[PDB]
RNA sequence: ACCUCGGGAAAAGGAGUGGCUCUGACGGCCCGGGUCAGAACUGGAACGGACGCGGGGAUCCCGACUGUUUACUAGAAAC
RNA sequence: CAUCCGGUCGAUCCUGCCGGAGCGCGACGCUCUCCCCAAGGACGAAGCCAUGCAUGCCCGCUCACCCGGGACGCGGCGGACGGCUCAGGACAACGGUUGCACCCCCCGCGGCGGUCCCUGCUAGCCGGACACCGCUGGCAACCCGGCGCCAAGACGUGCGCGCACGGGCGCGCGCCCCGCGGGCGAGCAGCGUGACGCAGCGACGGCCCGCCCGGGCUUCCGGGGCAUCACCCGGUCGGCGCGGUCGCGGCGCGCCGAGGGCCCGACGCCUGGCGGAGAAUCAGGGUUCGACUCCGGAGAGCGGGCCUGCGAGACGGCCCGCAC
RNA sequence: CGCUGCUGCAGUUGAAACGCCCGUAGUUGGCCCCCCGCCGCCACGAGGAAACGGGAGCGCUCCAGGCAGGCCCGUUGGCCC
């Protein structure tokens, strides 16, 4: 019964618009998908990531993700892409609350394993501040993958001005 | 800037291009913009982001471009266009003049006062009300009067 | 609502159907395939109404069942099949093939053809698309898709099929001079040469084609469709989309009803 | 629909139960009859199962499709390959070759042409 | 409701409230404040957990009111 | 397809209403020789319903005591069309006009066709298994239990062409601008390359791809009465970041601002309010109605909620409350 | 019923000029430039439903009708709205 609809909102006035017909299930919104991770292996190792899949308008099927784990992460300009663990969420431009459960959603910026990343390291000076990400075993990535949409979460190591913005935010925490 | 809770950036330019030097060094993505309009200066040199600006954002022009006066400015980027235009009744001859007001956005491109001529293009459901978007401005005086205008 | 409507009422089908207010309370409701509704007409109506063969639709089905029609050199047992520019219906048993085409008051024709001219049909490229791999794709009017086509070929470019092959046999390009047929609104079933295409960019280029009687009929690219270059090309309707005016035709009606 | 649970109450109409083991003793049902089933296998495998093209394999009874004249009554054997059918298949591999091999073809002429021009 | 427009009014009539674990706000020039929000999570269906601390409404009669009054039987509508 | 005439007076001329004169379209009375066409429980009860009936067809897959009848089931396709009514809803539906560079779609038609692996492939063709059915049963009725055999263009699995390729991801034009095209008015497609993923059909090679037809929203302009309704709104109005959707959007949620609407009548309220195409009457101008034939909308006693499917918030489907 | 009045009502006395002045919204504005740009504006298009209403033709025996008919404009069923 969740829908997207503006019959059951105000005009631009704010004037009650008064209801002309019943749901739609052309109309209707599903659930928001909670995509948590497998962060605390030791317990969470007894479900492996789990990708639903549910039937939509015109049976075409979206894949939503309930559980993940890795996704294809790539530093552009050092051409270097690998299946990276996401170790941990940091800082959602949505809301902070978000953050602590580590729920992925587009646009959050997470930690991935430099241990994929190695080889890149060992190349000569490839960028500057990234290398040292990677000679610590975090790097910093947006998701630029929708979860729940696809049932997917790649993204990008981030880098440039982006870079500094988000680490400023989380220098003290 | 840390209060800006989130980074804006053009999506085409990718943020490496800022680093290096001027290989392929587009910092700015401008579109050319059709219906026979050009592109102003202000979106090439331009350091704004804005995602709804027609020249420098995801959103196209396409449908009705109708013209109007700018009823007020106070709006985030965004301003209500006055459009005069006339009803016209047979029973008596006369006619009436009609207004409507429409939502546009305004782009960091361009700086409007309220009065000035705007040229609208229709874009995407941007908004609840904004499905148009500022494609140019000609400026008008301080005062000049109300002056009902259906052009 | 819910889903596809199955049923067309008489009075809503196209006017140019000719078919009778008080002759049913449904009309056959045109199915999908190479027409749409609008510039199509079931083949139900040509054979009950203009050929007259079937006494009634159970008849046409009985026809149809036993293949004794051929659309495009190939047996269909449709009644509701749509039917439009260009289609060869066939009937080999009867003897007797024509093309289907525009009446000057916009009624669908049938105009007998020579077996050469049975062979292929014309067809106008809506235009030209990349998918499956990047491979181009053409759209005819009638829906036909050909893959790969020759690089000059553009939108709104009439082509001719071949029908036994079924691939692109010739091209002739729409430019100013090259006759053409209208096939839609008030112009529709006439020929005229192409005086001039106004551009008018944004929406609907509008052109105008003038006939061999001094006057300029102004109609958009969408119901522009070539048949020739300045030959008229495929065999085409007696009248010749001349524009019988009001008035001659009501004297040629009275000589019609002269005789009795 | 209202249903009943699994536990048994002592309240009840009926209990099916099935045997695992009867056990030594003899019981005149269950121990004096031997099921002969009616119906036999139709399939290809089933058909290699009880007698090990094997269609003439089979017994035959003499019933009509609906219950002096009789029909000897075979039931259809199903997924036994013909010598048509193992042609028919064997032809459309074959075609789906040629659909390849067509616009293998198709392929380099429209490279060559755009070549061609340029 | 009513009103001398000040009141009525804390009207009536409700909802929340604990502990822990966090996240924002707010100054000065890395240094201070501990108040205000917003969350999770937890508990026999609990939290102003003692204590402190209006029951409420509708009227009628007198006296406008705050005041004062028979020490020691009237605090009032009396003065 | 332009008209008047009786009634204020002792008389008279006015203004002014009153009443007649015409046509409808419903009722009511009286009456009716035939024939043709033709409305018919809409009118403040969208009150309640007894009965019978309105949705089947197929023959894919026959070991049902005629035959190759074509029971029954299983499968398949339709039941979402159509019919019915006007309760709901007043910047709405609806009508013309745009758009989707913001989309979804069965049939049909015309195309296109390749599907990594390691294993596990049987590919001359693979597994099992469910009714129907036989028996054993429980039912007041409804309704179903258990056991055993057996089939599919059903099901489950998989043969398969590392330019094998569903989704999504990262990257890959500019130099003031605009002047070829795969394709535009529009930087849009497509793909090249890396990382992911291994989805679909592949057991009588279809996935995909157009066009159509339908849908969803979208632009513009029109879209009641009341001032004894003058101020109104607070997701209200914008911006951002997400989610969700077929998608776009306050649509929802955070976050941040303070907008937004209004004598060119906002907001409220009421409507014995479906809207148009149209209809009645009619010099010209006009007025009133539009349930009803076509089109779009909305609902099946009332609220909700769902499943199936390509499409239903379906009621001659389901589930719940609520009356009956 | 020119008793709703845009055509096209009436306001000295029949009903009816606000007691007066200022006054914004609203509505209304003298004369002037020929030769261009927008606005209305007029004409003619195009585009999209028929039915209906007109309206061509046709003797349903007339008629309300209907698209007919008859060796026939490729018989018709035009066209306007």
């Amino acid at each position: 019964g969740i829908t997207h609809d503006k019959m059951y909102k105000r005009s631009k006035t704010g004037a009650v618009q008064g209801k002309w017909h019943k749901k739609r299930k052309y109309n209707l919104g599903r659930q928001p998908a909670n995509t948590k991770l497998i962060v605390k292996v030791t317990s969470k190792k007894n479900e492996g990531q789990k990708i639903s899949t549910i039937r939509c308008r015109g049976g075409n099927i979206k894949r939503r993700a309930l559980r993940l784990s890795h996704g294809s992460f790539a530093w552009g300009s050092a051409d270097i892409s690998h299946k990276a663990r996401i170790l941990q969420v940091v800082y959602n431009s949505t809301s902070n609350e978000l953050v602590r459960t580590n729920t992925l959603v587009k646009g959050c910026v997470v930690q991935i394993d430099s241990a994929p990343f190695k080889s890149a390291l060992s190349n000569d000076t490839l960028d500057k501040e990234i290398l040292d990400q990677i000679r610590g075993d975090h790097i910093l990535a947006r998701i630029s993958s929708r979860p729940g949409q696809v049932g997917t979460a790649d993204g990008y190591i981030l880098e440039g001005p982006e870079l500094l913005f988000y680490q400023k935010k989380l220098a003290p925490k | 800037n840390q209060h800006e809770r989130a980074y804006h950036k053009q999506s085409q330019i990718f943020q490496g291009r800022f680093l290096r030097k001027d290989n392929a060094r587009c910092l700015r993505f401008y579109k050319s913009i059709g219906m026979g309009y050009h592109t102003p200066i202000t979106a090439i040199n331009g350091t704004y982001i804005d995602k709804k600006c027609p020249f420098t954002g995801n959103v196209s022009i396409r449908g009705r471009i109708l013209r109007g006066v700018v009823h007020s400015a106070k709006m985030q980027r965004s301003i209500i266009v006055r459009r005069d235009y006339l009803h016209f009744v047979q029973k008596y001859k006369r006619y009436e003049r009609r207004h409507k007001h429409v939502a546009a956005h305004l782009s960091p491109c361009f700086r409007v006062k309220e009065g000035d001529i705007v040229t609208i293009g229709e874009c995407r459901p941007l908004s609840k009300t904004i499905r148009f978007n500022v494609i140019k401005v000609e400026p008008v005086s301080e005062a000049a009067k109300k002056r009902f205008s259906p052009f | 609502a819910r889903g596809v409507r199955k049923h067309l009422k008489r009075l809503n089908a196209p006017k140019h159907w000719l078919l009778d207010k008080m002759g049913g309370i449904w009309a056959p409701r045109p199915t999908n395939g190479p027409h749409g509704l609008r510039e199509c007409i079931p083949l139900i109506l040509i054979l009950r109404n203009r050929l007259h063969y079937a006494n009634t639709y159970a008849e046409t089905s009985m026809i149809l069942q036993d293949k004794n029609v051929l659309i495009d050199g190939k047996p269909r047992t449709d009644p509701t099949f749509p039917v439009g520019f260009m289609d060869v219906f066939e009937i080999p048993k009867v003897h007797k093939t024509f093309r289907v085409l525009y009446d000057v008051k916009g009624r669908f024709t049938l105009v007998p053809i020579q077996s050469n001219e049975a062979g292929f049909k014309l067809c106008r490229v809506q235009k030209i698309f990349l998918g499956d791999k990047g491979m181009p794709y053409l759209s005819t009017h009638d829906a036909r898709t050909i893959r790969f086509p020759h690089p000059d070929i553009k939108t709104n470019d009439t082509i001719k099929i071949n029908l036994k092959t079924g691939k692109i046999d010739e091209w002739y390009k729409f430019d100013i001079g090259k006759i053409v047929m209208v096939t839609g609104g008030r112009n529709c079933g006439r020929i005229g040469t192409i005086q001039a295409i106004d551009k008018h960019m944004g929406s609907y280029t509008m052109i105008r084609m003038k006939d061999t009687e001094g006057t300029e009929f102004l109609t958009r690219l969408c119901n522009v469709f070539v048949i020739g270059n300045d030959s008229p090309a495929v065999a085409i309707p007696t009248t010749k989309g001349i524009r019988p005016d009001i008035i001659k035709n009501r004297e040629l009606r009275l000589r019609s009803i002269a005789k009795r | 629909k209202s249903i009943r649970g699994c536990i048994v109450g002592p309240d009840l109409h009926a209990l099916s139960v099935v045997l695992v083991d009867a056990g030594d003793k003899t019981l005149p049902g269950l121990t004096d009859v031997v099921v002969p089933k009616r119906l036999v296998p139709k399939r290809a495998s089933k058909i290699r199962r009880l007698f090990g093209p094997k269609d003439q394999m089979l017994v035959c009874e003499l019933i009509k499709e609906l219950g002096g004249e009789k029909k000897l009554k075979y039931p259809k054997v199903q997924r036994v390959v013909t010598d048509e059918k193992y042609a028919r298949k064997q032809r459309v591999i074959a075609e789906k070759k040629e659909i390849m091999r067509k616009s293998l073809q198709q392929l380099e002429e429209y490279k060559a042409l755009l070549s061609r021009m340029g």
